[PDB]
DNA sequence: GCATCCGTGAATCGAGGGTG
DNA sequence: GTGTCAGTAGCTGTCACGGATGC
RNA sequence: CACCCUCGA
């Protein structure tokens, strides 16, 4: 295991005396930054009183080294410019944690990118993403397979820019800006037009939890009164979704490529049978095999 | 298009060639005017100035200057963009 | 906090450059700047920015804004 | 391990007071170790992944 | 058994069961008492 | 009848057990905890009549545990007593209405004793403005209703446990002393027969360096604890020895880095453990220990601090647990058994309430001053030292807004309807400071205890995270002053039920046999059969002979909580779907109009009285003068009380709390009579709901699985229409290039829009507002310098920006109030601001598809569809149904509550009339005569676990009351003939019909629907905002990418992840794109991860991006 | 190690790949994911695309 | 050569409200 | 400029598991 | 935005 430690130092040719380190970086403003509170106070980053606190330790370590303080001092100052620094990086990792405003542990650097609170997890692994909404189900018998039924209200925000461009170009809008004031003022031009924009332009439907990839799923969307989605009773199983209050998320593909990967691979009509045995899940299941 | 992500220890040398100043002074800012204070956390000769192509002492406000190193007060004029990416670094005694 | 959506500001920007392709070179290299470079006067200057502006004005408007 | 007493009514019979309040043991634990195994079974699948 | 076991397999724990294995085919040597419990194997070829 | 005391109507129970005692406050848990702390004149009498000798209340506990306060010297003094009240500062609603805290000062006499020169000065000092709890037990922090919740804590005393090793397979025992306040001591025995001690966390010493610091010779240590050869060892494998030597190892492991004096540790170590300053076990962690040690039985409670005979007869109670004892007397002290205690049995698990959850942050307070106190008596002189000069008030008023304003137990009402607040004020949380992290609670603090009967409830809990973590009070339950949660029982004397009620905690219940509530009792008091069931001490529940019985339960429902005993035949519903259907009763949304359930349990009208939410006479009287604003009785004795009724009221979650008078003019009230009902109420019972008629069938698919069907009518008459409330507020601030106005002067802003304005830019009330529309118009002067080129170029080719306040995104009602202040007008606004303006705008929702509807059983869904009239399945006489419910839903969940419940809702809407001549029906001998005969829309009560039987439901059914054309519609099986509105033919099976009780939950999709397109985005990681009212887009997850790589979709997750999320020159491309009609641009590099790079650099990692060729790309 | 300090003990790892002088081949689902390429499988391998 | 103790990890999405 | 004693709160009411750490 | 609470599938 020494080995394991002592030849990478050989090979890679990067000294073993970085890990001593003579400065160390400030990381930029934005990233630790300071907020104003509603109550004319401010708010600000932990990071910031971590960085604070070391340089005030390390600015009295330049004052005791000019000022020839007994050796006493000077070690165990530098003892507590140690102990600031590995707080710095990674705070509570030895010992106890620099506790804040009501024995409140600080944050770190190293505590910014572990667990799904960190950066990985939280802001890489699975990011937010515009051009989506979400809403109450409810069971559609009438609607086919591959459609689905979403409210106007949802649709119209979804599509706006789609539905801005074609209010422009059927000259109900003078400008692209008009249009868009238009839509915002949901003029009833907008009812008309967004047909025509959400003409078989799939979506993709989507319940947490995501476990298996039939939780995800692409419909024709169909224009519905009302403020709930309506979805269809075979797929029910795929999604494991019950009507008691479930919710489901929308998006709206946008490039071309999207689209057709939503309309190929993902519409709710192409995947009828379960990927883990083989066996159909979009079948008669409770109400319809009791009546045959 | 870029192949491999190396990953590395950092020189000393190397944390001085990121950083764009060393942060000498322990303050933040000011509680007054919100101005930055000099050499601090903050300071805008090192990370950058705090709205676009406007420099700390107020000489240099407009976009006419663009790449003007400010005499009075060292500010570069650049887009507050660079307050995300500007590094600074501690000189350990 | 939070950062707002680039969405006027772009929609400006994509009209003034739908209210660029209506200029004439000239016009243009000048807008997009000054009478020490393009080597003319400087009541060049303040007339082509002005007939010129005039243009983006009476273009803009045309276009309803 | 199972009560050594029963639960001898139905829920058309109608539960006695104890008989429902013995029959919360497991019904609470049932959601609580429910929830329990959903965490690690979600654990395990990240794993798999 | 269990979901447990299911961890004890993915991660190639040393199980809880830790059943023996013959690791020679032979002759068994049955020699069962009460104190504690000693078998052996006799390779059907060969072998010790 | 059921619930004869107050007025109210006239509800029949089917109850078979008569109720010995009534339900007691249910609001009683606030009330009397803070009447205790401030010692109010009702809590000194309650304590005076039950016994008590030398009550104090909360405030003079806190002042005489302070008193006196010396220097080191002992030369100065001063000594606090008697806290008053004066009146408060403002009523409660005035309070809410400008944002300020409800309190009222708190004065103390305090004095100051000069030794030097013997003469005293005595005034009255000023302490701070103490909050105060409204008659409804809520406290009023900065214009919100706040509860203070009940914390469940582990009671101070002396614990054993019993563990198991791991590697030696070896049973193991540990010891803690659990202090009200002070370190921690805690003994055990490791896996090499020794025993030692932890003292405050600290490294664990042998427990014989105690014996050595308190002066004991090893001889007679050996003396002690010589039957044990584990304490032999201990001495032996030894280190040091000698009093002053163990003394010193002690300090330095307890104090490090000090030099150790003989009389420094000599000192701390008698302060700790031995002197009151840092240590106390409040009374009743003193007779707690008194109790499991077995020593000072007989004293009386006044030794408030632990005692070196205690840590002996403590340690060799742990000694002789280790080697197999069960038995031991202390040295002079009672034979006790030799057990483990449980830790979660209620008897050593405690309740604090909000008198001693106030009490110890006064006390944290009082504590911070005295140090000052002592620190300015050394200071200023010794004879102009006053009261004032050496008070600071300034700890106190802050503990005290600490403590309500950040702490897990000041918690925001629920405010959804009457039950839901009563609940939250009922409520005993285990989370909190003292008790537990939420990490830290086990499969086993979570579960049912068979300590709770009678005590909290083991239905009503959540189901989420926070399972069997929140429970709520039992109803017959009360604290005492200790602590524990006492419950009453019927004391049987020799097999003969008494009248006596006493009430028992959780040991003292152990230590006797009850009876089950539903056991035969003869009229005089004997039991009926021989065995009867009975619990026993560790929850054994088993058979036991009549003549063993002591005491038994009160009431069938003395389990359950006040929202699980308003199930109607909760005895045949199971945990699961029980708790759902009590925890969705507390998510009831208050209707425009209430009506009372038929079938009711008669817990209804205590829950709706004493939640608060009503208008109860408190003198009896006359009605002088009734109107919608206010009702105004004239007493018989001459005086008048006016009570003023609150209309329109925007709740806590935007509810509307509206109260309606109910008595008339010139109408003879009784005292305690309700005069006017308030939300989800009617008559003064709690009308959560509507009584639908339901039709059990599947339909078309549109009831698909727990899905619901409702008829039209419930939307053209406003049966299930219910007002919602929504506060927005905007003000005016100083910014740095002037001030913030606010004006109906826009720029760029047509007459048109702001045609619904007043003079000042505030909508006017009145005025219907849809999303988007402005209700107060605000400019705010932006500088030149932060101008695009763009926007300076169209600023030159044509100085402040639009800031109005909008409605936003899903908003819409009628406003119906505004509320200005202004710092020109004497308004106080925080410093910066000079205008605030707040607009309420109300929506009258009608139900929509999409609701979420639920009953009392758990059984819940949304609204699928809503058809008209005429295509419901209407019956025989051509009254369509109301509310389809799918069959398949129903025998799974085992809720066979509702099907009873639908059945004799039918009987009661319909009557009945049991054939009387030829003798009472077989069926019928055990129901009430009252109940022979009902008239249609009759009200019945079906207690919990009491009430109608299956067979007395039968019986009604087949003497059903028919029609106004005298037809019978239902059969005795319960199901009817149903006509298919839609084609006509009538459906070929009878059809389970009757009426249900559904309410209206709190899960409505005009406030769950949310869309985005673009919107706010952070700023560090540029991802899009969350949450509907940021304007926030859904989070594709870790799961759903791995759905999409599932599929291959490749194209999708890249767009997914660039284009639309954090992507900042490929999102604005795409929307170019899009307005353009051209392509979709390439998706560039996520910025999040650019800020990846920069984080790993940050923590001295070089990371590099590396191209083909091998250059380092920046 | 770009891959592996996104699943856990994210310290453990970003040490042991700073002394190794690790480098991380952007051929992978989860590091083109977080990096934001086209993940090489589905319409993302070089046959298809 | 081996028991102790350190450090790692422990489902997904969503709503509203409070304070520092 | 400072000058007699002058001295944390809080808390353990999670657990399984592997391997470096340490007696 | 940091934590906190309560809640929903």
């Amino acid at each position: 295991k020494r080995l394991k430690v002592v030849a990478a130092f050989q090979q890679s040719g990067n000294s073993p005396m970085g890990m001593v380190l003579d400065a160390v970086p400030v990381i930029p403003p934005e990233l630790r930054p300071m907020v104003q509170l509603d109550g004319g106070r401010f708010a600000t980053s932990d990071l910031n009183d971590l960085y604070r606190r070391v340089i005030n330790r390390n600015n009295r370590l330049k004052r005791l080294i000019d000022l020839g303080a007994p050796e006493i001092i000077v070690n165990n100052e530098k003892r507590m410019l140690q102990e600031s620094v590995d707080a710095l990086f990674d705070n509570g990792r030895r010992g106890r944690p620099v506790t804040g405003p009501g024995n409140r542990p600080l944050k770190s650097l190293s505590d910014l990118l572990k667990g799904k609170q960190g950066r990985f997890r939280q802001n890489l692994l699975g990011k937010r993403v515009d051009y989506s909404g979400r809403s109450v189900i409810v069971v559609g018998p009438q609607l086919k397979l591959h459609q689905c039924g979403l409210p106007k209200l949802m649709a119209l925000e979804l599509f706006k820019p789609f539905v801005m461009k074609r209010l422009v170009d059927l000259n109900h809008a003078q400008n692209i800006k008009s249009a868009k004031r238009m839509v915002e003022r949901q003029r009833p031009q907008v009812w008309d037009v967004l047909e025509e924009v959400i003409a078989e332009h799939p979506v993709l439907l989507n319940r947490a939890p995501t476990l298996h990839r039939l939780g995800i799923q692409a419909f024709e969307p169909m224009l519905v009164e009302g403020k709930a989605i309506q979805l269809h009773p075979l797929v029910c199983e795929a999604f494991n979704a019950d009507f008691d209050g479930d919710q489901m998320a929308v998006h709206l593909p946008l490039s071309a490529e999207a689209q057709a990967e939503a309309r190929i691979l993902m519409l709710s009509s192409n995947n009828i049978l379960s990927p883990a045995s083989g066996r159909p899940l979009a079948m008669p299941r409770l109400d319809m095999v009791t009546g045959l | 298009f870029f192949d491999e992500l190396r990953i590395g220890l950092a020189t000393a040398e190397d944390i001085r060639q990121w950083s764009y100043g060393e942060v000498k002074k322990p303050e933040t800012i000011n509680y007054r005017t919100l101005k930055p204070e000099k050499d601090g956390l903050f300071c805008e000769k090192i990370f950058g100035p705090t709205r676009d192509w406007e420099c700390y002492c107020g000489k240099y406000k407009r976009v006419r200057f663009k790449g003007i190193i400010c005499e009075r007060c060292g500010v570069e004029v650049t887009r507050a963009k660079v307050r995300r990416e500007r590094m600074g670094h501690i000189e350990l005694a | 906090q939070s950062t707002p959506d680039e969405v006027n500001a772009a929609l400006d920007r994509l009209l003034i450059a739908d209210a660029l392709a209506q200029l004439s070179a000239e016009h243009r290299a000048v807008i997009q700047r000054i009478a020490t470079d393009l080597g003319i006067a400087e009541g060049t200057v303040k007339s082509r920015l002005h007939y010129a502006v005039r243009a983006l004005r009476l273009t803009l408007q045309e276009l309803g804004v | 391990e199972f009560i050594p007493r029963p639960v001898k009514s139905s829920f058309r019979e109608g539960l006695t007071v104890l008989e429902y309040f013995i029959n919360t043991h497991g019904a609470r634990k049932g959601l609580a170790d429910t929830a329990l195994r959903t965490a690690d079974s979600g654990y395990l699948t990240r794993r798999l992944v | 058994g269990g979901l447990p076991r299911v961890q004890e397999l993915f991660e190639a724990r040393v199980p809880r069961g830790k059943a023996p294995i013959a690791d020679v085919t032979g002759r068994v040597r049955l020699e069962d008492g009460e104190r504690f419990y000693k078998i052996t194997i006799v390779p059907d070829d060969g072998g010790e | 009848s059921n619930n004869s005391v107050p007025g109210a109507p006239n509800r029949v129970s089917f109850a078979k057990l008569r109720e010995p005692l009534e339900v007691p406050g249910l609001l009683d848990v606030q009330t009397d905890s803070f009447e205790w702390l401030i010692g109010s004149p009702r809590w000194r009498e309650s304590a005076a009549e039950r016994g008590d000798v030398n009550p104090v209340g909360g405030l003079e506990e806190v002042l005489y545990e302070l008193s006196p306060i010396e220097d080191f010297s002992g030369s100065m003094s001063l000594s606090f007593s008697d806290p008053r009240f004066d009146d408060v500062k403002a009523p409660v609603d005035e309070c809410k209405d400008k944002d300020m805290t409800y309190a009222a000062p708190l004065f103390v006499t305090a004095e100051f004793i000069n030794n030097n020169t013997g003469e005293i000065k005595s005034q009255t000092v000023f302490m701070g403005d103490f909050p105060m709890m409204t008659e409804k037990g809520t406290f009023i922090i900065n214009g919100t209703e706040r509860v203070v919740v009940s914390q469940l804590v582990r009671s101070p005393g002396v614990y054993f446990d019993e563990t198991i090793d791991k590697s030696t397979d070896k049973t193991l025992h540990s010891v803690k002393v659990i202090p009200s306040r002070g370190a921690w001591l805690e003994f055990d025995v490791d896996k090499r027969d020794t025993v030692g001690v932890r003292i405050d966390r600290k490294r664990r010493q042998p427990v014989t360096v105690l014996l050595k610091a308190l002066g004991w010779t090893s001889e007679q240590i050996v003396e002690r604890f010589g039957f044990s050869e584990i304490m032999r060892s201990t001495l032996e494998k030894d280190n040091t020895v000698g009093t002053d030597e163990a003394l010193l190892d002690i300090y330095r492991k307890l104090r490090p880095g000090e030099p150790p004096t003989k009389e420094s540790a000599q000192t701390l170590l008698e302060n700790l453990f031995f002197k009151e300053k840092r240590y106390d076990l409040a009374r009743v962690g003193r007779y707690k220990v008194n109790k499991k040690l077995g020593l000072h039985v007989g004293e009386p409670i006044t030794s408030s601090t632990l005692t070196e005979e205690d840590v002996v007869a403590t340690i060799e109670y742990l000694v002789r647990l280790h080697e197999g004892q069960t038995t031991m007397t202390v040295p002079g002290g009672v034979e006790v058994p030799v057990e483990t205690d449980d830790i979660d049995h209620f008897g050593n698990r405690r309740l604090r309430t909000v008198g001693e959850l106030i009490q110890n942050q006064i006390r944290v307070g009082m504590s911070r001053m005295e140090r000052v106190v002592r620190e300015r008596m050394t200071t200023q002189d010794v004879e102009a030292i006053t009261p004032q000069t050496l008070i600071n008030i300034r700890p106190v008023v802050a503990a005290i807004k600490e403590f309500f304003g950040t702490s897990q137990l000041s918690q925001f009402m629920d405010q959804n309807n009457p039950l839901s607040g009563l609940t939250h004020k009922r409520r005993l949380s285990a989370l909190g400071p003292g008790g537990l992290s939420r990490e830290r609670a086990g499969l086993e603090v979570r579960d049912v205890h068979p300590s709770h009967y009678g005590r909290m409830c083991p239905i009503e809990t959540p189901e989420g995270p926070n399972i069997g973590l929140i429970g709520s009070l039992s109803v017959y339950a009360r604290v005492n002053p200790f602590g524990f949660i006492e419950t009453p029982y019927r004391k049987v004397v020799d097999g003969v039920v008494s009248d006596e009620i006493v009430y028992l905690t959780a040991d003292e219940e152990d230590r006797h046999v009850v009876a089950q509530a539903n056991s035969p009792i003869d009229a005089d008091g004997r039991f009926v059969e021989p065995r009867v069931l009975v619990r026993r001490k560790a929850g054994e529940v088993e058979y036991v002979p009549s003549s063993e019985v002591d005491y038994m339960d009160v009431s069938p429902r003395q389990m359950v909580s006040v929202a699980t005993a308003m199930i109607p035949f909760l005895e045949h519903d199971d945990a699961n779907r029980a708790l759902m259907g009590a925890n969705m009763q507390r998510q009831a949304v208050p209707l425009v109009r209430s009506e009372a359930p038929l079938v009711g349990t008669g817990m209804e009208l205590r829950a709706a009285i004493d939640a608060g939410d009503v208008v109860v006479a408190e003198e009896s009287g006359v009605i002088e003068e009734v109107s919608a604003d206010y009702i105004t009785v004239m007493h018989d004795n001459g005086t008048r009380r006016t009570y003023r009724m609150r209309k329109f009221a925007r709740s806590n979650h935007g509810t509307c709390a509206n109260q309606c008078p109910i008595v008339d003019a010139g109408d003879r009230v009784e005292a305690g009579q309700v005069i006017a009902d308030g939300p989800c109420t009617d008559d003064g019972e709690m009308a959560l709901g509507k009584n639908l008629l339901v039709a059990i069938m599947p339909w078309e698919g549109h009831n698909y699985e727990d899905a619901i069907i409702l008829s039209n009518r419930l939307v053209e008459e406003d049966v299930l229409t219910s007002i919602h409330i929504e506060e927005h507020e905007i003000d005016a601030r100083d910014t740095k290039l002037g001030a913030e106005e606010i004006t109906r002067d826009i720029p760029n802003i047509s007459d048109e829009v702001l045609a619904d304005l007043d003079e000042r830019g505030i909508v006017r009330i009145g005025a219907e507002v849809r999303d988007g529309d402005i209700l107060v118009g605000k400019v705010t002067p932006k500088g030149e310098t932060e101008l695009t080129p763009e926007e300076r170029l169209l600023r030159a080719i044509f100085e402040v920006r639009d800031t109005s306040l909008k409605v936003p995104h899903g908003e819409s009602g009628k406003v119906i109030g505004i509320r200005v202040f202004s710092r020109e007008d004497e308004d106080e606004l925080p410093a910066g601001v000079n205008e605030l303006v707040r607009v309420y705008v109300a929506q009258k929702r009608k139900i929509s598809d999409g609701d979420k509807l639920a009953g009392r059983h758990g059984n819940k869904g949304v609204i699928g569809k809503i058809l008209p009239v005429e295509d419901m399945p209407f019956l025989a006489d051509g009254t369509p149904v109301d509310i389809i419910l799918n069959t398949h839903g129903v025998p799974r969940r085992m809720n066979i509550g509702q099907i009873l419940e639908t059945h004799l809702g039918w009987c009661a809407h319909s009557g009945w009339k049991v054939d009387a001549a030829k003798g009472v029906p077989d069926w019928a001998a055990r129901l009430p005569d009252e109940l022979l005969e009902a008239q249609p829309n009759a009200i019945v009560s079906t207690p919990v676990f009491d009430g109608a039987q299956e067979a007395e439901l039968q019986g009604l059914l087949s003497c059903t009351l028919p029609n106004r054309d005298g037809d019978v519609l239902v059969d005795a099986d319960g199901k009817a003939m149903l006509f298919d509105g839609r084609s006509g033919e009538p459906f070929p099976y009878p059809v389970t019909v009757g009426y249900m009780y559904i309410m209206k939950l709190h899960h409505l999709v005009d406030d769950k629907i949310h869309a985005r397109s673009t919107g706010p985005y952070s700023m560090i990681t540029q991802q899009p905002l969350g949450g509907k009212a940021q304007f926030g887009g859904q989070r594709f997850g870790e799961m759903e990418c791995w759905a999409m790589q599932a599929y291959g979709a490749a194209y999708t997750l890249q767009e997914l992840l660039t284009i639309k999320s954090d992507d900042t020159v490929g999102r604005v491309k795409v929307y170019e794109a899009i307005v353009k009609g051209e392509n979709i641009p390439e998706p560039g590099i996520p910025e999040s991860f650019k800020v990846l790079l920069k984080e790993l650099q940050s923590l001295c990692l070089n990371v590099e991006v590396l191209s083909s060729d091998g250059a380092a790309i920046e | 190690w770009l891959s592996a300090a996104s699943f856990q003990e994210t310290t453990r790892v970003l040490t042991d790949a700073a002394i190794n002088c690790r480098s991380d081949k952007l051929n992978g689902l989860k590091e083109n994911v977080i990096i934001g390429k086209l993940i090489p499988a589905g319409t993302g391998i070089n046959r298809y695309r």
